């Protein structure tokens, strides 16, 4: 009868904006509630929990959650999204006086503030003396997204954000490649809607 | 470390009995085994409140457990099947929902060990056009042709591991999506200043830890036995 619901397997937030991850529960009597965070290939870390004491529960790193009985909710918040907040978050609830049951999880994706976009498609050559290449689409802002390949012999990755600490600089990129010698970087991202000002060097 | 799990990683063929161990030092009555799958969270398999008291969770089929001591709770896959591929977590709890999780067991069950294959790894050097346009330089690592999907990629600059300026794909892609036993590929980027790439004294290495066969596994093919191993590729900086 008792459950916990998180909707949206993947959610976005702009860098520096309010973080809000939603959790609702179905228990008739108020339960204990928990929020855990997980980084890739790591274990679970407790952020905060409601244990029938304070209703505004504070957590580590500026996280908070308010237990609201009348709308059966325990939403997790943080005032400002940082790149290091990128992780998967699980809401969980007590059940049957003997266990914790977990929500399905939500992965939080932080959209970096790219104030000087410089979209471009580059060709990169193998360090060894094959004439193998890959294609790198980089330096586009938040309004561009990368579509999957329409050709089973052309491989295209999801966009990935890197954070160069040395220059306090973040950028988006996707990589494409193909085992066809004729494949060209000018055409690699033709199934994606790319910026009209994308740089294509020759 | 209060809660410890073994093994940390394992690959197995289908139809084998597999045992995972959880041990604790605090002697809490309550111990639990969960599995984690993408999009499903953590699902309870079995739990125990004392030595010989056992309770099914939501996904107990295909599994058994034994509580051999206050300190120990064992999970068995009775006859492993591919859909038992998962990250497995044991936990203890005190009397007030104070949970402690073990660090996890990554288990991969494959139908046919003959398909196991380590990656080929290549580094692709920064474009002169990126360098001129941006005064930055992105290296790309590609790991290809590996099976199963069970790898760890890292970057090493002048012999030390780096995290800054790196982005690795969160999941490998299938090279042949139509096939149940497709091999996989994975990419990563490491971005540095153009100045740093242009120094011929700087050394860049992409490392891929692959988890495959063990010494005990049989191997009847001519090609290299695809054991757990590290495969790297490298590049030196360059002015031209």
């Amino acid at each position: 009868a008792q459950s916990v619901t998180q909707l949206g397997s993947h959610v976005s937030v702009s860098e520096g904006a309010l973080v809000l991850l939603r959790c609702n529960y179905s228990s008739s009597v108020p339960p204990y509630l928990f929020w855990y965070v997980q980084y890739p290939n790591q274990g679970l870390q407790l952020l905060l929990k409601y244990t029938s004491a304070a209703t505004l529960v504070k957590g580590i790193n500026g996280f908070e959650a308010e237990f609201k009985k009348s709308e059966t909710s325990f939403h997790l918040t943080k005032p400002s999204a940082h790149m290091s907040d990128a992780a998967e978050y699980f809401c969980a609830v007590s059940e049957q006086d003997d266990k914790i049951i977990f929500g399905k999880g939500t992965r939080l994706h932080i959209l970096p503030n790219i104030q000087n976009p410089d979209p471009a498609v580059y060709q990169l050559r193998d360090s060894k003396s094959s004439d193998k290449s890959v294609c790198l689409f980089t330096d586009f802002d938040s309004q561009t997204n990368v579509s999957q390949s329409k050709d089973s012999d052309v491989y295209i990755t999801d966009k990935c954000v890197l954070d160069m600490r040395s220059m306090d600089f973040k950028s988006n990129s996707a990589v494409a490649w193909s085992n066809k010698s004729d494949f060209a970087c000018a055409n690699a991202f033709n199934n994606s809607i790319i910026p009209e000002d994308t740089f294509f060097p020759s | 470390a209060d809660v410890t799990q073994t093994p940390r990683n394992r690959i197995t063929k289908t139809g084998k009995r597999i045992m995972l161990e959880c041990s604790q030092t605090k002697g809490h009555d309550r111990m639990y085994w969960y599995r984690q799958d993408p999009g499903l969270g953590l699902r309870l398999i079995y739990y125990s409140f004392d030595v010989k008291d056992i309770n099914k969770g939501e996904i107990s089929d295909g599994y058994s457990v034994s509580r051999q001591a206050q300190a120990k709770f064992s999970l068995s896959l009775e006859s492993a099947i591919p859909n038992q591929t998962a990250l497995y977590f044991c936990a203890t709890s005190d009397e007030s929902y104070g949970y402690t999780f073990g660090s996890g067991t990554r288990l991969t069950v494959v139908e046919d060990l003959n398909k196991v294959s380590p990656p080929e790894v290549a580094v692709f050097e920064p474009s002169e056009a990126e360098i001129s346009h941006t005064q930055k330089a992105t290296l790309v690592c590609l790991a290809t042709g590996f099976y199963p999907d069970h790898v760890e990629l890292s970057w090493w600059v002048n012999g030390k591991e780096v995290h800054s300026g790196v982005c690795t794909d969160p999941q490998p892609l299938k090279e042949q999506p139509a096939l149940n036993d497709s091999r996989y590929s994975l990419s990563s980027r490491l971005r540095v200043s153009a100045t740093f790439w242009q120094n011929p004294r700087n050394h860049f290495r992409c490392q891929v830890q692959f988890y495959g066969l063990s010494e005990n596994d049989e191997w009847t093919q001519d090609r290299a036995k695809p054991v757990t191993q590290i495969v790297s590729a490298e590049a030196w900086g360059r002015a031209d």
